[PDB]
């Protein structure tokens, strides 16, 4: 069984085919290297992440200033978690599955990148491998999305009451869920949570790299990614 | 932090 709270979280998930077709159609309607393409994917996915958050349970109760503070804190972690889960579900050996449904060979991306991006990509695929081995599932994924979004490290929130509540109760429901549905993995809950600091680290390194690439003139023109990089 | 575009996307 799935705890009531997690059932409520699942109801807020986007229609994946609709989002997939939207981004593919936008990029189709749109002189771009593979790196530029990845930036465009990130930018378009951020619009979908904001739309998802805005309409989600609990988040929709927050005033816009609180909503902004939370998203400014975690946007890159949500992008990376989204990517990681997509590889867990749809990915395979030596290929990368994109939000458009496009599958690209890993070397097509990696051979064209320098050390920093290669390291980040490699670290991301290690998380993919680890979460595979844990049998990371959709219920756990949506829980982690909410734990990433409702961070206790965000200062000056007006409604910290609600944010701490969500963090506490999603934690409780996730533990209940993993203890129930994966009893043979007695430490699954702890192993899932250990991935959050790793995602934070990768996300911060990714932001620093993209910030450098923007200063260097390598990030294609966009609206949202650049604004979030300055968040 | 102030960010006119993010604010707009959340409000619309
Ligand atoms: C701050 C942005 C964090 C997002 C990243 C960086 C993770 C290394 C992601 C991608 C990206 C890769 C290169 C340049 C720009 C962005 C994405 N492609 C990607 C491809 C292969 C491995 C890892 C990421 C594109 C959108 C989802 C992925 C998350």
């Amino acid at each position: 069984s799935i705890p009531h709270l997690i059932l409520e979280l699942l109801k807020c998930e986007p229609d994946e085919p609709q989002v997939q077709a939207k981004i593919m159609a936008y990029l189709q309607q749109e002189k771009l290297s593979t790196f530029g393409l990845m930036c465009k994917m990130a930018d378009q996915t951020l619009f979908s992440i904001v739309e998802w958050a805005r309409s989600s349970i609990f988040f929709r109760e927050l005033k816009v200033d609180d909503q902004m503070k939370l998203l400014q804190n975690c946007w890159s972690e949500l992008l990376i978690l989204d990517h990681i889960y997509r590889q867990v579900v749809h990915g395979k050996e030596g290929s990368i599955f994109l939000v458009t449904g496009q599958q690209v060979d890993y070397s097509i991306i990696a051979s064209q990148a320098g050390a920093t991006l290669n390291n980040l990509m490699s670290h991301a695929q290690e998380l993919v491998a680890k979460l595979r081995s844990l049998q990371f599932d959709q219920r756990e994924f949506v829980c982690l999305k909410f734990l990433v979004l409702f961070s206790l490290d965000v200062k000056n929130l007006e409604n910290f009451q609600l944010v701490e509540g969500v963090q506490e109760q999603v934690n409780a429901a996730l533990l209940d869920y993993t203890m129930c549905n994966y009893p043979q993995q007695t430490e699954k809950f702890g192993q899932l949570l250990l991935r959050l600091p790793e995602i934070r680290a990768i996300s911060m390194q990714a932001e620093e790299y993209l910030y450098y690439k923007h200063l260097n003139g390598d990030v294609p023109y966009n609206n949202l990614l650049i604004e979030m990089l300055h968040a | 932090k102030e960010n006119a575009l993010l604010r707009y996307l959340l409000d619309k």
